[PDB]
């Protein structure tokens, strides 16, 4: 709740919500250190083994 | 979950998460537009409402 | 209406915000500034345009 | 070991290394993840943060 400004995160400019532009917790390019499922959104992100 | 039908019809009483759980169309719609997953209103009521 | 709620969200397309909703966007300080495009509408305390 | 191409750099661990174990340090790690970009600047400034 803190991380995304709910009073201003109301829109898009790319095919991404504004809340992704303001806080890293909200965009899909940053991953959590531990994964058990792959994410739904992986447009420009590519994963390397 | 099979006999229940969601109806977002008010500024209150229009939680996106519940109505996304209850119907697959609203699930697709919310995944398209994550910025609509918000509770200050702003989540688009249908054209009749 | 209750049955055609899904038909509205079937259309994977965005909706415009109302000027009242876009007007709530502004903090008390900068509601009066030139950056508030919605000011041309705030004509009457008791009526919205 | 690629620090300079990483997302979280050394000041993050330098903070979490001594922060007290209360909710406020969690919220602080979150607010530190605010992105710095023109879009993020306007979103933070319009909120007067």
């Amino acid at each position: 709740r803190i991380s995304a400004l709910p009073g201003l995160n109301n829109g898009q400019l790319a095919e991404e919500p504004l809340s992704a532009y303001v806080n890293a917790l909200h965009d899909h390019r940053l991953w959590p250190p531990f994964v058990t499922h792959l994410p739904r959104n992986m447009e420009g992100v590519q994963v390397v083994a | 979950i099979e006999y229940s039908l969601p109806v977002p019809f008010h500024r209150f009483y229009s939680n996106p998460t519940i109505c996304a759980a209850l119907s697959d169309d609203i699930k697709r719609y919310v995944t398209e537009f994550p910025h609509y997953h918000r509770h200050d209103g702003g989540f688009p009521l249908p054209t009749a409402f | 209406a209750a049955r055609r709620i899904p038909h509205f969200y079937r259309v994977r397309r965005e909706v415009p915000r109302t000027v009242n909703e876009m007007k709530q966007d502004f903090v008390v300080t900068d509601f009066y500034k030139v950056g508030n495009i919605t000011l041309y509408t705030e004509l009457h305390p008791f009526f919205d345009f | 070991a690629h620090e300079y191409h990483n997302w979280l750099r050394s000041p993050f661990s330098r903070y979490s290394a001594t922060c007290p174990n209360v909710l406020h340090s969690v919220m602080t790690l979150a607010a530190m993840l605010y992105k710095i970009s023109p879009v993020s600047l306007v979103l933070q400034t319009k909120a007067h943060i």
